[PDB]
């Protein structure tokens, strides 16, 4: 279990996705043209996780890009690090996909995605020991979220026992590009409900309270709601990404998260929370603040719901007896909020590698019954259109029937009572 | 904030525990079974003691002593007399007693019970006995009855000297018994608690009629009921310590202390200073502490015997308050500190 | 001479495989490229330590040893760490993906791809033997190998060697050094499927070697390379009598014949002393009496429980150092007037002892302090039962909701096979009581 | 407290002290349940295949 192989759909995808292997590759040393460049020889331990080595010792993410309208791609092409991407890997159309499901996963999509699953294969192959993919899009237009749901359909035909993980951003009526987000969202979820095996739910309402209110951002932009985007990213694979006595790979964290298949939503955190300050923070302090809901990348409060399990990932040097301690603590003084039927359902990790900027940070990993809230909102939204079929003529054109939305509303409804039940076990 | 979780919902006195522990506003009960507990206020059958101690980060406290149980069960309590050379069948504070299994279960001592039964027929010293299980008591100076009522039932007994000539109140002719509630921390420390009480008898004893079980069974429930005076010289057939202490003083002349107490203490201290090897929890992964109700009778020349132990003792109404008090006070925070009415026992007599 | 044959599944087997033929390399004097100047019969001999290794013309010694794990890299720090050497590459076996923490794909998915070579690799020492008697399987209850693939591997050598005996040495689960919470599901299959297969089994939990590393070595947070060290002391002590000349346990049917009466009731406590830091400035060496004695506390134990609250069916005292018969007895006098040490009727009350006249070695620069005696007490007790009864409960919270179950099923496992190792548990804790208390 | 067959060597001795007195399946049964195991893996994938098919 070694390579991982990441994919980025549409435009939301492809501005989350750049900035992560921005973030990533300056760990590793990495520099904007393939060449390394750090001091540690464990920038390179586990470089093949994410980069292809091509000759000159050059490294290449194994990165596949894809929409179906060339414009962001051109902007990641000409971007910062635009050229350490193998340009065999931008696979595009040229029609856009109009925010519209539809489009993107039974029309312009359908006529793409082989293409895509080209490229995929290729990557694959030169694998030692492939153990699974990630994917970046939003779940409110139409290529992240209908064509990047109908390539996770098709990677998992043609590799149903490699890992499928989503990053996957919650569209919210506050940071809104169109009404019809909450019709695209939740036929994404049911999709992502059967295929993946994690979806790290990442809501744009939270990454705005979040710049606004902590970061003290009057009018955050979508490039400051990326970057805490791309740095929870960095934290949640930093484990996979530098050796450790861990030995992460995929396939463990998904069998020690997901209690039961369709439970496997996680709500996201990080801290120390920063705006693109010189304060040591204590080991105290990075406990607390991870807990906290106002570092949580999902807007759900975990006080309304109960933990099934939580992974801390701490980056940096620091006490471990006093991180264990510290975790240790808040199970003790909160015990309520987590399952007592699972034990011990709270574990933890350290990187002695922290990110760039910090000295101490740590990154939150909650499955919560919490996160049924998100849901919930996205039902009401959903409801309060479909209950007079509007703007459905944008999914009928393309062949969509109402079925196949009221089915979907069953899913996701389902979904929440799965939920509640656990809730109250 | 400690937390803590109560699995004997039938216990007055870790209810009112329970109470006070809150009512501090820095202990936080859980779930019935939430393991990330300090404390557990624990279930009398089957605690489940192996699985304290394992809570990495947690300091765990049980209000009950595993292994307790061979000092407040009748036959226990006999094998523990007969077989510890501290105490040795030269034991001169407990009533002759011997283990009696049923018929239809066959180790037993009714061997050895016949032996001495013999020699008070023969001696003419008076060969009543009390049979007795841990309702079910027959007083009856016939073995005969004895072992065919012990064989009608289907547990084990235990025939003990009756004491036919007991210390008996005026006005009234009347039995009684004390009981003494005794705290043993988590450091071993042996705690007293100095109010004690009086279980009375409101009839006057008979030494004629064994079977009139009234005057010869100071159980405050058959007191309660099948007593006819129930009420008449204190207020529910219990006397408390000032009092008997004034009786003791006007009637006899001697003290509570004096002709009482002393030897109340040396036989609390002996019986947990007896097991304490077997059931310390000094160097173990979890601590236990109990409280312990001890069960004395005086005969008339002012001698005290052992009657039971009892590992789960109900308190007496109007001392509630403060022993409970105490029990937080000594036994809870001295393990968790927040933001004497006992007697310690200990005695280092040099040879 | 009879030799013995050491298995080592999964990463914790592996680690503590290591951990222990350094230890054994040091014992006999036998250097990291398999040269023992010592040893004047070049290429060739049947002394007790040729119980473990095997010999060359070159005059090199061989561990009798195969390290077997589902995924690569703690078996490759084997083949390129210190002990390179020692090993021969086809007793080293790596497969590709791991068991991912899942009894089932270490058991059916994965193991049945593996077995034959292990098996192959494994009868190409047995060849080599002119008596084995049969298997040390080092493996955690925890992981997916080390419990799944453990219990494949079981299973089939009783097939294959049938009259061998079998010991394990068990890691069990604590919660401090784990990063998975399917652990009691793992351990209740891996010791159902492996009970009968089974002649004695040492369990090491974790957590009371985690604690004594913290008490009395003063490590703030051990690791794994800490409670290896430690473990690796016990098991010498245990496995000195295959390795040494002696009379007290000299083969593995004797550790079954001493240690186990009622063949299911096959898991005897160890308790270790004394353990002393190596940084402690002044230590004063602790006499036959308070090394013997603190064999009946608690936190000496490699598993936390309290025997003072169950009954002994067997007692042995493993010396190492400067002692002698008188001063053993006199330690046993007196302990036995002070602690509660109560034995089952239909058994006597007595200890059998060994005592070898080397101190324990200690590897240059660990944690251990060199000290002049040291003891390691292997008591058949019923109170190692309160371990089963932490780690059912444990199983018992998870698989009332089914929690993780869909991992399992979805390897080829049914769910039934669940509740049948439960019950088997069940049936197990029953026994421990039967025997151990009285109504 | 009776001490019994004390052995004595170069490298130690050993002895017992009394203080008291008493008062398999088959490979063929194995590769049958890995296969009626691998059977249900390969039948859930082909549920599963079904399924994305339609
Ligand atoms: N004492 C000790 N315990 C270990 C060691 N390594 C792992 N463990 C414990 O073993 C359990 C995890 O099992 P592993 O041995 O790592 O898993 P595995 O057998 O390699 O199987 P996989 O699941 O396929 O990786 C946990 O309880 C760990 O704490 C070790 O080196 N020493
Ligand atoms: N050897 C004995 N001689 C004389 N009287 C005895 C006696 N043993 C018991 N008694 C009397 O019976 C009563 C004690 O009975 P017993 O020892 O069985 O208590 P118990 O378990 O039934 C209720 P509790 O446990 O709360 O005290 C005493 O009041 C005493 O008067
Ligand atoms: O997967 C990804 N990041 C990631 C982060 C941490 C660990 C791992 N991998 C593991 C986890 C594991 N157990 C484990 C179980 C629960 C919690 C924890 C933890 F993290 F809290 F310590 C560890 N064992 C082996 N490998 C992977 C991103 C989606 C691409
Ligand atoms: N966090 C974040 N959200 C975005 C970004 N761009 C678009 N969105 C959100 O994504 C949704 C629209 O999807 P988008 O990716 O633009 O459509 P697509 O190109 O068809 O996949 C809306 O919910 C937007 O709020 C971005 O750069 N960052
Ligand atoms: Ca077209
Ligand atoms: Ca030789
Ligand atoms: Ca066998
Ligand atoms: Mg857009
Ligand atoms: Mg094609
Ligand atoms: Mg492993």
């Amino acid at each position: 279990m070694r390579e991982i192989v990441h994919i980025q759909a549409g435009q939301c995808g492809n501005q989350i996705g750049a900035k992560f292997w921005e973030v990533i590759s300056d760990e590793h040393g990495i520099d904007p043209t393939g060449s390394y460049h750090g001091d540690s020889d464990l920038q390179l331990e586990r470089i093949n996780v994410y980069y292809n080595e091509a000759t000159g010792n050059k490294y290449v993410p194994r990165a596949i890009l894809v929409d179906l309208e060339p414009g962001t791609m051109d902007s990641v092409r000409s971007g910062p690090f635009g050229q350490i991407f193998r340009p065999d890997n931008f696979v595009f159309g040229q029609s856009g996909a109009g925010n519209n499901w539809a489009k993107g996963h039974y029309t312009e999509g359908a006529e793409l995605v082989d293409s895509v699953l080209d490229v995929v294969r290729k990557e694959s192959e030169s694998c030692d020991c492939l153990q699974g993919f990630q994917l970046t899009h939003s779940l409110g237009g139409g290529t992240g979220s209908g064509m990047g749901t109908l390539l996770i359909s098709k990677i998992r035909e043609e590799y149903p026992d490699r890992i499928m993980n989503t990053f996957s951003v919650m569209p919210s009526p506050k940071v809104s590009d169109t009404v019809v987000e909450p019709y695209n969202a939740t036929l994404s979820v049911h999709q992502l409900v059967e295929n993946t095996d994690e979806t790290y739910c990442i809501d744009n309402e939270a990454l705005y309270d979040i710049c606004f209110r902590t970061l003290k951002l009057t009018t955050p932009t979508y490039g400051d709601l990326n970057h805490l985007v791309s740095a929870t990213m960095s934290g949640v694979t930093t484990c996979l990404r530098f050796p450790g006595q861990l030995n992460a790979d995929l396939r463990k964290l998904a069998v020690n998260m997901v209690p039961f298949p369709r439970l496997h939503f996680f709500m996201p955190g990080f801290a120390p929370l920063t705006s693109r300050q010189y304060r040591a923070l204590t080991v105290p302090e990075l406990t607390q603040q991870m807990f906290d809901s106002k570092n949580m990348m999902a807007a759900c409060d975990p006080r309304h719901g109960r933990y099934l399990t939580v992974a801390a990932i701490f980056r940096g040097r620091m006490s471990m007896k006093e991180v264990d301690e510290q975790m240790l603590n808040v199970q003790n003084k909160n015990s309520s909020y987590f399952v007592e039927w699972i034990p011990n359902n709270v574990k933890t990790a350290v990187c002695d590698i922290p990110p760039r900027g910090l000295k101490m940070s740590a990154t939150f990993i909650g499955n919560s019954t919490a996160i049924q809230e998100l849901f919930k909102r996205i039902s009401e939204q959903f409801t309060a259109m479909f209950r007079r079929k509007a703007f459905l003529h944008w999914y009928t054109g393309e062949g969509m029937d109402e079925m196949e939305f009221t089915e979907a509303e069953s899913n996701m409804n389902d979904l929440v009572s799965e939920y509640q039940q656990y809730q109250d076990a | 904030m400690y937390t803590f979780v109560v699995r004997d919902e039938n216990s007055s006195v870790y209810a009112e525990v329970s109470r006070l522990l809150l009512a501090t506003g820095q202990w936080k009960r859980l779930r019935k079974d939430n393991p990330r507990f300090n404390l557990m206020l624990g279930e009398r059958n089957r605690l489940p003691f192996g699985r304290l101690g394992h809570e990495p980060g947690l300091v765990q406290l049980v209000n009950y002593y595993r292994g307790a149980d061979k000092l407040c069960r009748k036959a226990s309590l006999v094998k523990l007399i007969k077989t510890s050379p501290e105490l040795s069948e030269s034991c001169t504070w407990f009533p002759e007693s011997y283990v009696i299994y049923p018929t239809n279960l066959k180790t037993d001592e009714r061997e050895v019970f016949l032996a001495a039964y013999n020699r008070r027929r023969e001696g003419r010293e008076g060969n009543v006995w009390i049979a007795k299980s841990s309702e079910g008591i027959l007083i009856s100076s016939e073995a005969s009855e004895l072992l065919d009522f012990i064989d009608e039932q289907g547990q084990v007994h235990v025939i003990q000297k009756y004491l036919e000539k007991p210390l008996l109140l005026e006005p009234g002719h009347r039995k009684f018994d004390i009981r003494s509630w005794v705290l043993v921390d988590h450091l071993y420390n042996i705690y007293l608690y100095r109010e004690g009480v009086l279980r009375t008898s409101s009839e006057p004893y008979n030494s004629a009629n064994f079977q009139d079980k009234t005057c010869h069974l100071t159980n405050h429930c058959i007191q309660k009921e099948y007593s006819k005076n129930y009420g008449r010289y204190e207020e529910g057939n219990e006397m408390f310590f000032e009092e008997f202490n004034q009786y003791l003083m006007d009637a006899l002349n001697t003290t509570l202390e004096n002709s009482i107490l002393l030897q109340i203490k040396h036989i609390i201290r002996s019986c947990l200073m007896c097991i304490e090897p077997a059931i310390s929890t000094k160097h173990l992964h979890y601590q236990s502490f109990q409280l312990f109700g001890f069960d004395f009778m005086v005969d008339e020349e002012l001698k005290v015997w052992l009657i039971e132990v009892n590992g789960a003792p109900a308190c007496a109404q109007k001392l509630y308050a403060e022993l409970c008090q105490g029990i937080v006070d000594v036994a809870i925070s001295s393990v968790f500190p927040l933001a004497s009415i006992f007697i310690k026992l200990h005695h280092h007599h040099h040879h | 001479m009879r030799e013995c044959i050491s298995i080592h599944v999964g990463q914790a087997g592996v680690q503590i495989g290591n951990a222990c033929w350094e230890l054994y390399c040091l014992e006999h004097g036998i250097q990291p490229d398999g040269q023992m100047p010592s040893d004047k019969t070049i290429g060739g001999g049947d002394d007790s330590f040729n119980t473990f290794f095997s010999e060359t013309g070159a005059g090199k010694h061989v561990p009798r040893a195969v390290f077997v794990d589902l995924e690569p890299t703690v078996i490759d720090e084997v083949r390129t760490g210190t002990y390179r050497q020692l090993f021969h590459p086809e007793q080293l076996i790596t497969g590709k993906e791991d068991a991912a923490n899942n009894y089932a794909r270490g058991h059916y998915t994965i193991g049945k791809e593996i077995i034959d070579l292990v098996l192959d690799r494994i009868r190409k020492l047995a060849d080599q033997c002119t008596g084995l008697q049969g298997f040390l399987v080092f493996h955690s209850f925890g992981g997916g190998t080390g419990s799944g693939f453990t219990s494949l591997l079981m299973e089939r050598l009783s097939v294959d060697y049938g009259k061998k005996s079998k010991l394990e040495f068990s890691i069990y689960p604590a919660p401090q050094v784990s990063t998975a919470v399917v652990e009691p599901y793992n351990s209740i299959l891996t010791t159902h499927t492996t009970l009968e297969h089974s002649d004695c089994a040492f369990m090491v939990d974790n957590e009371a070697i985690y604690d004594i590393c913290r008490r009395n070595l003063d490590i703030e947070r051990p690791t794994y390379t800490n409670l290896n060290r430690l473990i690796s002391q016990i098991v010498s002590s245990i496995t000195a009598s295959l390795r040494f000349d002696g009379a007290l346990n000299v083969d593995l049917t004797e550790f079954q014949t001493n240690l186990v009466p009622y063949p299911r009731i096959h898991f005897p406590l160890a308790t270790y002393a004394p353990v002393i830091s190596a940084e402690k400035a002044y230590h004063e060496q602790l006499s036959v009496a308070e090394i013997t004695n603190a064999c009946f506390e608690p936190a000496n134990q490699m598993v936390k429980c309290d025997p003072r609250h169950g009954k002994y069916m067997a007692c042995c005292l493993l010396y190492r150092g400067d002692v002698v018969p008188k001063d053993v007895n006199a330690a046993i006098a007196t302990i036995k007037t002070k602690r509660s040490i109560q034995f089952v009727d239909w058994c006597p009350t007595g200890f059998k002892v060994g005592i070898n006249y080397q101190p324990p070695t200690v590897v240059p620069g660990g944690d251990l302090a060199k000290v002049q005696r040291a003891v390691c007490m292997l008591s058949n007790t019923t109170a190692i039962a309160e371990a089963w009864a932490r780690l059912d409960h444990k199983f018992d919270l998870m698989y009332a909701k089914r929690a993780f179950v869909h991992w399992y099923v979805g390897e080829g496992m049914e769910e039934g096979e669940f509740s049948e190792a439960r019950e088997d548990m069940a049936a197990l804790e029953k026994d421990y009581e039967e025997v151990g208390v009285d109504s | 407290m009776e001490v019994i067959e004390l052995n004595k060597c170069t490298s130690g001795q050993s002895f017992e002290v009394i203080l008291k007195p008493p008062s398999d399946p088959s490979l063929e049964e194995i590769q049958k349940k890995l296969e009626a195991a691998e059977e249900r893996r390969k039948y859930q994938e082909a549920e599963l295949l079904k399924h994305l098919a339609e």
